[PDB]
This record gives C-alpha cells, structure tokens and sequence, in this order.
C-alpha cells in the first residue's frame, strides 16, 4: 500500500472568522489504546 | 522539499483511486500525525521516505524524521482555529471557544466539530498561528454530534 | 466523526 503525502496549505490564523461550536464540559476516559469514553 | 512546512493531506493507493486517511503537519523537519491515520507505517514524500520516529497508541500521535516539535498549548480561555482539511475540500479555518474534556488526570481543551474521517490531523491553531494539537479522537456525545479532545504531544 |  502506497501511503503518501500531499501538501494542502499553509499554516495561518485566519483574521475575522466564523466563530462556531459550543463549548462542551464533558466527564471522559482514555485507554491505554487511546480511546476515550464518555465516563 | 518534500519537507517544507505546512499542513499536508495524508492518502492511500493501491492499483485504483487515492483514499484520504487523515492530515498532518510539517514543522521543523518533521510530520507530525495521529497514530490511527498512519498505524505507525512509513509515509512516501514525493521520491522521499518518512520513516517513524517517536509515537505513543494512548496519545494517538506519531512523529516522523524527529521526535515531536509541536509544543504550544491552549491556554484554557481563548478562541482557537480549526484548519480542517477534509477529504476532497480545501483547508478551511473554523474558530471556536474549546470545551473541556475532564479526565481524572486532569483537564484537556476539546472542540465540538464534526468533520469526516479522514479529516483526521487537522491542526488546531492559537491566535499566533501556532500548533497546540491535532483533531481527530474524541467521543460521540448522545445526539450523535462529535467533540475532540485537543490533542497535543510532549516536545 | 463522520471516534477517530
């Protein structure tokens, strides 16, 4: 399997963005595989 | 220059289509990803082979060609940005005031956006354009939306 | 997620 990289863009702080989302306050785990769960 | 700094899509091949896995970023020499994009397997680079450095399954995270230089943090009160780069769209900055993922070690900022899977890597941005983490492993909250924790390693 |  030929896994690969491609470049996409360059690594800026957008000025005047869309601000969006909530701000959860959640209670998790996280496994030694690196799963978290909602605890 | 098949290591110039910026954010990268992650793919696969095999004899048909290309498949984008995930994301990630380039700094200071070296591409810095979450482990289930990758699996910990090598990366091609144009001609060139990044081959893994540092990594950790519990983090989620992989470093190639160096160990991780990633070292900002969110602060625990200031906006962030999102650069989502999803699969077949171009990167797209998305701000948000992070929640929290409280664990019993303690306190990680999370971001409550939705993005397909092989967004996966998208770095997540401080007001001085600086890295301090990936998106890409989170939990399912009960109405099927999506939360991530900010994911970031130790330099 | 379209976890991970």
């Amino acid at each position: 399997v030929d896994m690969y990289i491609e470049r996409a863009g360059d690594i800026t702080w957008e000025k005047d963005a869309e601000v969006t989302g909530n701000s959860p306050r959640l209670d998790v785990a996280l496994d030694e595989s690196g799963d978290f769960s909602l605890v | 220059g098949e290591t110039t700094d910026g954010v990268y899509r992650v793919m696969t091949r095999r004899l048909l289509g290309s498949t984008q896995v995930g994301v990630g970023v380039m700094q200071e020499g070296v591409f810095h990803t979450m482990w289930h994009v990758t699996k910990g397997a090598a990366l091609r680079s144009g001609e060139g082979r990044l081959d893994p450095y540092w990594g950790d399954v519990k983090q989620d995270l992989v470093s190639y060609c160096g160990p991780w230089k990633l070292d900002a943090a969110w602060d625990g009160l200031s906006e962030v940005q999102l650069l989502a780069v999803p699969p077949g769209e171009r990167a797209k900055n998305i701000q948000t005031l992070p929640g929290i993922f409280k664990t019993k070690d303690g306190d990680i900022g999370a971001v409550a956006l939705d993005y397909p899977a092989g967004t996966s890597g998208s770095p997540i941005l401080d007001k001085c354009g600086r890295v301090i983490g990936l998106y890409g492993n989170g939990v399912v909250i009960k109405n099927g939306s999506y939360v991530s924790a900010i994911t970031q390693g130790k330099r | 997620k379209x976890k991970k």
